[PDB]
């Protein structure tokens, strides 16, 4: 036998763990290194608006801390 | 009393699927009156503040109004931090 | 062929639908709100055959809210003198208006 | 008012249009009626949207509900006029005249 | 704060629009400046149309379904 | 040649696709079909060859004729061969379907299956036992693997 | 202006509307009102829309399966119908297309009354509000309403679905 | 935008494999192959003409039954109100309406198929 | 980048599809007293490309009385759906994200339907009309109860966005609360995705082979891919729904193989159906569904109406 079942099994694992890991890795890759932004809500989409226009690079995921008030 | 428990036997040996779904159904319109909890849930969705609460204008006669969200005065939720 | 029952009873089966301000869930405005606010309460009480008279300025800026005609309009007409002045070279954009400005949060 | 309005009331002219055509089927009579209450889905919704009227969004899924009515009826109505026939076609229902 | 930034940003917005359109409509002979089309004198929301009318296809896209196709 | 390498790979790996996968058609006729369903129990196992049987011919790639083919029957067979798509495969199985078997001189019996459809296997025996028949069904694998249909077309 | 994504659309919805209203075999009626019903429900959601347009979407689907069931059972003919198979429904689908082309060639060119009034176009984007607050969607916020202000409307419709069973069940009795 | 082109890449696959399933292999089509199937024989009829569907009401309350769904979904964002007691009791209406429509078609012997 | 998440979704989903028809081969063999594919490669890893490059490298027929569009278009929607319905899935993030990702994995459903009707119907033959006629009386037996059972078990999680489901399934199982709706919709996905016991619109013992009987070759391994994707896709929505796996936002390769094992798990569980039971007949179907899940069905949604306002447990999130 019955394990001779287990191989293909596993085929079909490895291909079912690829998708899922590949977007969180793509989603880090271009949102900076840190899970990409959610906005269901227009308030979510306010804010990520207002950090694409403060990061002054025009991305949104630049994110500017206390260094940027002198 | 002899009429109906030989109904409900009748029904649980031959559709036990029926008195099952009446049994729910009845429980379901029933209980929900009965229960003490639903003022709380009431309560609850009354306290989620979905929108901006606007301040009042000032005239000298709100003794329960308070004036700075950490004054004692307005609604309070010590209830619901130990529910 | 119409009775009031609901007026008479003080039933309010369908009046809170009526018109878009009149208590929405949330307190969420309708669009046109001080617009059709104003004409409700302008006409309110004088009779349609005098409201269609006395009323006709807050009606044409509530029917200007909905619809935005002239607005419309002279956009248009800004556009297309600002595309006439382009064509030939009088007019430039300025840096702002080209996706240069300097964004503010 | 905008492009898309024009369309979709131009839909509504269509299928208006259709229905009053006939042909032999009156199941393409009835298919007619779905896509004009379908248009006035679509315009009732567009409006509402743009305008914010909130309390008006559920009038379009009211609306939905008493079409399937309408279809089901017309639906009812098909099975009988077969029954007699043979055939869903309207030339067959011409037993009342003025 | 988000009340004040969305009141100046829209407030410099018009302000931007109405020069430029004073320096585009001068030719025309019977055009006023920054004429409104209300016969009320209250502060009436602005359109997308007006504050977005004159700048690049872009950043209407963002502005109009940039929310809406944000997946 | 560069070209007949190419050719002569293509053809290998396509030989190997077809042998490998063999689905022959639900089909069959007589006391050989019996020996058949022998072949797809557990002690042969033809589906760990890649052999599944399946019901619509247009899915199906060989046609195994286990058993007499009736002067009734055999439109009904030239039939459901000829909705067969290409490539296709005929296995004759048993006495009856190579040559009429122990009814050739009856009056309602066709002489041997391949005077409707052509032929590329025969498997004797009255019935052949499950083991023969798998025994032809790898002859017919190792027939697949011997073609070389590129190989001829390059060489037009 | 930009990208003029939900003209497009409707122009589809029109295409789609003509092409089951030139009645072919229902067959392909349905078809066609399937493809309108998609494509009007990527216009509501372009809009802002996605409940009710996934739920128009969601509606149709299944009522034109009925359909598709019916049309099988009492609505079929030995050669069904396409809008190329006779005169009279390649006619029909022309002259819906010509009319939607010289409806839409009179909007963009100019600004005239075709019936109702006159309409410049420059997209959708202009109509638009730019509302900024809510953790919630409004849509869902006025459909959610239905239970708590509209009482009426869900006891009238209640009593009209339970109407609609009993009256099919009397209609197709017979006898 | 993303959603657009997903399904324009799913569409294109599906149609390319399509394209290579038609073009790739050698073709020999001829009438006797292409003919329709009846498991030996020609068929008799067309099989476009009509065929007696036998649930045909229970197709025709499956649409007023799927309309009943449309009310119900709203349910989630609904029990988020004030005034839930009022909620309740209109959600409770509903479902005993459609309770009782099926009883009624049940009982009448409307889920029973023609003979 | 995008498009390369498309594709790293995309074929994987296939590679996967080709394996689970091995793995459902060998795990019939076993339960069976038998063996299954081990001859091509070894423990018979290479058969299903061998069965792949067969089937595309054979002769595809259009039937004389067929009508060729909608022929040809019916594998096309098929396969394309198939592969859509995979976008909105958190495995534990989602490719697109959706605030109704729900509603429309139900409305995409429904479109699945519409191809095994019109292949039916362009076949032009009279199993393939069965076929398709047993699909409509399908839908209609399944659809209203499966749409009801979501209903209720979202009335839980608060909203229709897939994501919140592996929240509200952050200390305990959904099913644990959910138990008896949960078996009432595995059952509907048995029926929904044309699975025995629910096999009727193929019917090989009754219908030769349904509604895909003149489908040969790319078109037939089309819908054979559509399928056995469909498959996967139920059992991956039925592992977030019901049994709701861990998740830490520093590291969401745990979340992603549990979520793998889980619908691993109720994928060979189906296999394992399959090998059980018999077929039913299509009335009989119907009858189940109309006569014995719907009457349990609504109570349990009243039930379930009611639970969070007796208990005061209505989820956030309006
Ligand atoms: C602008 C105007 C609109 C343009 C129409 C769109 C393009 C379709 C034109 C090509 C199809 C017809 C070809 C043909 O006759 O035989 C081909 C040719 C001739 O065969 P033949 O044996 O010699 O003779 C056949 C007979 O003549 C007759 O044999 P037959 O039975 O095959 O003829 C019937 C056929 C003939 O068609 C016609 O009569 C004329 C075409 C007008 C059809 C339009 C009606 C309106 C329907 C709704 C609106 C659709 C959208 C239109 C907008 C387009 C822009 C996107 O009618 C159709 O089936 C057309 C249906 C296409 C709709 C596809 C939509 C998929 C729906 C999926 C769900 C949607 C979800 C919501 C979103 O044989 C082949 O080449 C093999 C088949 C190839 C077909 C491939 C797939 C069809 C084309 C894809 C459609 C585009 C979808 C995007
Ligand atoms: C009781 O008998 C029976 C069986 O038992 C022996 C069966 O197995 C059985 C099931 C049928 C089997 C023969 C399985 C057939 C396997 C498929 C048809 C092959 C399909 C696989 C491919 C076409 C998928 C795509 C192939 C690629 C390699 C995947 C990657 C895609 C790229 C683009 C990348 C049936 C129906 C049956 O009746
Ligand atoms: C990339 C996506 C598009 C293309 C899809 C195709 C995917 C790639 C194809 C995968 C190739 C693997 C097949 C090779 C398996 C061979 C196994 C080996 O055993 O074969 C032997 C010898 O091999 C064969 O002679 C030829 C097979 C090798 C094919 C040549 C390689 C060509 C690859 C080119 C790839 C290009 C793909 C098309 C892209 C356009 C003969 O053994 P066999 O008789 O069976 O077994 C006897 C059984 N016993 C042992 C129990 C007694
Ligand atoms: C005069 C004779 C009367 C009897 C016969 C009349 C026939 C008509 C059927 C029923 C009469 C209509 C009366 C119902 C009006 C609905 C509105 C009213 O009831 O108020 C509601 C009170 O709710 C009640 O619970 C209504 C329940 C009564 C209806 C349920 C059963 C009765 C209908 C039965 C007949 C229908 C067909 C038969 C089906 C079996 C909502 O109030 P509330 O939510 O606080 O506040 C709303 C304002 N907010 C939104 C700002 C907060
Ligand atoms: C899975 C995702 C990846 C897939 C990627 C590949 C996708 C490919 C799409 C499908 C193509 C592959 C299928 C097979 C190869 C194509 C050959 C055939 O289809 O075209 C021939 C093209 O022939 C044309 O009719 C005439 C040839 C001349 C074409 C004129 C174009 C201008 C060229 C003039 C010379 C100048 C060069 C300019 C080019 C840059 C027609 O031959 P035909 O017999 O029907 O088909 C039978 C094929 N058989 C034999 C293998 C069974
Ligand atoms: C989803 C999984 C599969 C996806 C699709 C990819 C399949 C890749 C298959 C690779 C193997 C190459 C296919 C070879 C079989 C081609 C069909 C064939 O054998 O035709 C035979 C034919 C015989 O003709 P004649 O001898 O002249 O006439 C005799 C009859 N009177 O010979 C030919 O035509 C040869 C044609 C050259 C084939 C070129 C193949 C090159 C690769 C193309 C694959 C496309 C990638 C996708
Ligand atoms: C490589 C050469 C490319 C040539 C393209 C020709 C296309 C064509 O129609 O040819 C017909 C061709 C082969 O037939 P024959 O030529 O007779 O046989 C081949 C032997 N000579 O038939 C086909 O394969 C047609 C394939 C379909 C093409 C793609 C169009 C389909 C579009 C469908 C869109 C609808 C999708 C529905 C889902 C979307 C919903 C969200
Ligand atoms: C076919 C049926 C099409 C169904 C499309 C459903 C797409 C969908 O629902 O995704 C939702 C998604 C995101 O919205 P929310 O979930 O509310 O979140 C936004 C806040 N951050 O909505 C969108 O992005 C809309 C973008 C465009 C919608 C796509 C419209 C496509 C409709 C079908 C047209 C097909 C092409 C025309 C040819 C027809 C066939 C002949
Ligand atoms: C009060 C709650 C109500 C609201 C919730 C209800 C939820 C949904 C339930 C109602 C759905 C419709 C049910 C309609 C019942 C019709 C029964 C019927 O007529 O079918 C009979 C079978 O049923 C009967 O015998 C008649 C009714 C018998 C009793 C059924 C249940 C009635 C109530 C019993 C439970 C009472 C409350 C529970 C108490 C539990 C004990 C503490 C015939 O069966 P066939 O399918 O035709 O046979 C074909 C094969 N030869
Ligand atoms: C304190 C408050 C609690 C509220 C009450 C909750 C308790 C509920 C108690 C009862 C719940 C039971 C729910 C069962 C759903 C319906 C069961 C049923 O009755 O259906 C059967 C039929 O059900 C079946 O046979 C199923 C058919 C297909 C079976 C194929 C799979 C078999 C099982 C495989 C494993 C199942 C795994 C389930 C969970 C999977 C993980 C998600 C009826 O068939 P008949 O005997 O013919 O009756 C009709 C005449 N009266
Ligand atoms: C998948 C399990 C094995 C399948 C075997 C398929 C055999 C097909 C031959 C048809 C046939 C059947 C069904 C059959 O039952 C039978 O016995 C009367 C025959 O005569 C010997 C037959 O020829
Ligand atoms: S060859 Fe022998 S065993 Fe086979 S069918 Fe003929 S008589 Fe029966």
């Amino acid at each position: 036998m019955w394990f001779e079942i287990l191989p293909g099994i596993a085929v079909m694992a490895a291909c079912l763990f690829i998708p899922g890991m590949a977007t969180a890795h793509i989603h880090k890759f271009t949102n900076g290194g840190k899970e990409k932004r959610v906005a269901h809500f227009s308030y979510q989409w306010n804010l990520m608006e207002r950090d694409r226009r403060i990061s002054g690079v025009n991305r949104y995921h630049v994110t500017k801390g206390l260094e940027n008030i002198d | 009393a002899g009429r109906i428990a030989s109904f409900l036997k009748n029904a649980w040996a031959k559709e036990p699927v029926l008195v099952a779904s009446f049994a729910i159904g009845g429980l379901a319109i029933i209980l929900p009156s009965l229960s003490p909890y639903t003022n709380y849930a009431i309560r609850i969705n009354r306290a989620t503040p979905y929108n901006y609460p606007v301040p009042l204008r000032d005239d000298g006669n709100m003794p329960d109004v308070p004036s700075h969200p950490q004054d004692p005065q307005g609604p309070s939720l010590e209830w619901l931090k130990n529910l | 062929p119409f009775f009031d029952v609901q007026k008479r009873l003080g039933l309010d089966l369908d009046r809170w639908m009526t018109i878009q301000s009149a208590e929405q869930p949330h307190k969420i405005p309708g669009r046109c709100h001080a617009f059709e606010k104003e004409w409700i309460e302008c006409a309110h009480g004088i009779g349609g055959i005098r409201a269609e008279k006395e009323c006709k300025i807050e009606f044409d800026d509530f029917v200007e809210c909905l619809l935005r005609q002239k607005t419309m309009k002279r956009l248009s007409a800004i556009k297309r003198q600002r595309d006439k002045l382009i064509k030939e070279g009088k007019y430039t954009p300025p840096p702002h208006h080209l996706g240069k400005e300097d964004p503010r949060p | 008012m905008p492009l898309v309005y024009m369309n979709i009331i131009m839909a509504f002219a269509i299928a208006l249009a259709g229905l009053l055509m006939y042909r032999s089927h009156l199941m393409s009579s009835l298919l007619c009626l779905e896509g004009m209450m379908l248009s006035l889905f679509i315009m009732s919704t567009l409006i509402i949207l743009n305008t914010h009227f909130t309390l008006a969004n559920m009038m379009p899924i009211i609306l939905l509900v008493f079409a399937a009515c309408e279809a089901a009826l017309g639906l009812s109505l098909l099975v009988m006029v077969s029954n007699t026939y043979g055939t869903d076609y309207v030339q067959n229902l011409n037993l009342l005249q003025c | 704060l988000f009340q004040a930034e969305k009141d100046r940003r829209v407030l410099q917005m018009l302000r931007e629009n109405l020069e430029e359109e004073a320096i585009i409509m001068k030719d025309v002979p019977d055009w006023k400046v920054g004429e409104s089309v209300f016969h009320t004198t209250r502060w009436v929301t602005p359109m997308m149309g007006e504050l977005y009318g004159l700048r690049t296809n872009e950043e209407i896209l963002s502005a109009t379904y940039g929310f809406i196709w944000y997946t | 040649s560069r070209g007949e390498y190419v050719v002569a790979k293509l053809d290998d790996l396509v030989n190997w696709a077809r042998r490998s996968s063999l689905w022959p058609m639900t089909f069959g006729l007589a006391c050989c079909a019996v020996e058949m369903m022998h072949m797809a129990a557990p002690r042969y196992d033809m589906d760990r060859f890649g052999v599944v049987f399946r019901a619509s011919p247009r899915q199906s790639d060989v046609m195994i004729v286990a058993g007499t083919l009736t002067n009734k029957m055999a439109p009904a067979l030239r039939k459901v061969y000829d909705q067969m798509p290409e490539p296709r495969y005929v296995v004759s199985m048993g006495s009856c379907a190579n040559g009429g078997g122990y009814y050739h001189y009856s009056y309602s019996v066709v002489r041997g299956c391949d005077r409707i459809v052509p032929v590329d296997i025969y498997v004797p025996g009255c019935p052949p036992t499950a083991e023969a028949l798998l025994y032809g069904i790898l002859q017919l694998q190792r027939k697949i693997k011997r073609e070389k249909r590129l190989r001829i077309w390059y060489r037009r | 202006m930009t990208m003029y994504i939900a003209f497009i659309l409707s122009t589809i919805f029109v295409i789609g509307f003509v092409g089951f209203s030139s009645k072919p075999s229902p067959i392909y009626g349905g078809l066609g009102l399937i493809v309108s019903g998609g494509v009007g429900c990527g216009i509501v959601l372009n809009f802002g829309g996605s409940f009710l347009g996934l739920m128009v979407f969601l509606i149709y689907l299944g009522g034109m399966l009925v359909v598709f069931g019916y049309t099988t059972a009492m609505a079929t003919e030995m050669y069904p119908e396409v809008w190329v198979s006779n005169k009279t429904v390649f006619g029909a689908f022309v002259s819906g297309l010509m009319m939607e082309f010289c409806m839409v060639y009179y909007a963009l060119k100019e600004e005239e009354v075709e019936i109702i009034f006159k309409f410049n176009g420059l997209g959708d984007w202009v109509i638009y509000d730019t509302g900024d607050s809510g953790f919630f969607s409004e849509e869902a916020m006025g459909i959610a309403a239905l239970y708590s202000y509209g009482t009426w409307l869900v006891i009238v419709t209640g009593w009209s679905l339970l109407i609609g069973v009993v009256v099919i069940m009397e209609i197709t009795r017979g006898n | 935008m993303n959603i657009m082109l997903t399904l324009l890449t799913n569409v294109t696959l599906a149609s390319l494999l399509v394209l290579i399933a038609f073009w790739l292999p050698q073709l020999n089509a001829y009438s006797e192959k292409t003919s329709p199937y009846e498991c030996g024989f020609d068929p008799m009829g067309s099989a476009r003409l009509p065929f007696s569907m036998k649930f045909f009401l229970v197709a025709i309350t499956f649409l007023l039954f799927d309309l009943e769904i449309a009310l119900l979904l709203p349910l989630p964002w609904a029990s988020q109100t004030n005034n839930l007691k009022t909620m309740l009791t209109m959600a409770l209406f509903l479902l005993i309406l459609l309770a009782a429509s099926l009883a009624y078609e049940w009982t009448q012997k409307g889920l029973e198929w023609a003979e | 980048m995008f498009m390369i998440n498309i594709l790293s979704l995309i074929i994987p989903i296939l590679l996967a599809v080709a394996f689970l028809t091995l793995v459902e081969r060998k795990v019939l063999g076993y339960m069976q007293l038998r063996k299954g594919p081990n001859v091509v490669g070894p423990y018979g890893l290479l058969q299903p490309i061998a069965d792949a490059l067969k089937l595309f490298t054979k002769e595809p027929l259009r039937p004389a009385t067929s009508s060729i569009s909608m022929f040809i278009i019916a594998p096309i929607l098929a396969l394309s759906l198939a592969l859509t319905m995979w976008v909105p899935l958190p495995m534990p993030y989602p490719l697109i994200n959706m605030n109704l990702g729900v509603l429309f994995m139900l409305a995409m459903s429904s479109l699945a339907v519409y191809s095994i009707l019109w292949s039916g119907w362009a076949s032009n033959s009279k199993y393939a009309l069965i076929g398709a006629l047993r699909a409509v009386a399908q839908t209609i037996s399944y659809e209203v109860t499966l749409a009801i059972i979501l209903l209720s078990v979202l009335l839980m999680n608060g909203s229709y966005t897939l994501s919140t489901l592996i929240t509200t399934q952050e200390h305990i199982w959904m099913i644990f609360t959910s138990w008896p709706l949960a078996m009432m919709w595995f059952i509907s996905t048995l029926a929904e995705t044309n699975r025995a016991p629910f096999d009727l619109t193929e019917g090989e013992s009754e219908l030769v082979s349904g509604f895909n009987v003149e489908y040969a070759a790319g078109p037939f391994a089309m819908f054979f891919m559509a399928e056995y994707a469909n498959i996967i896709m139920m059992n991956a929505f039925t592992a977030i729904l019901f049994l709701g796996a861990s998740h830490d936002p520093h590291t969401p390769e745990l979340y992603t193989i549990n979520f793998v094992l889980k619908t691993l798990a109720l994928t060979i569980t189906f296999l394992w159906i399959r090998a059980s039971y018999p077929r039913f007949r299509y009335d009989q179907l119907m009858h189940l569904l109309w006569k014995s899940f719907l009457p349990l069905t609504l109570a349990l949604c009243m039930w379930h109406i009611s639970l969070p306002i007796m208990t005061a447990s209505i989820p956030p999130q309006s």
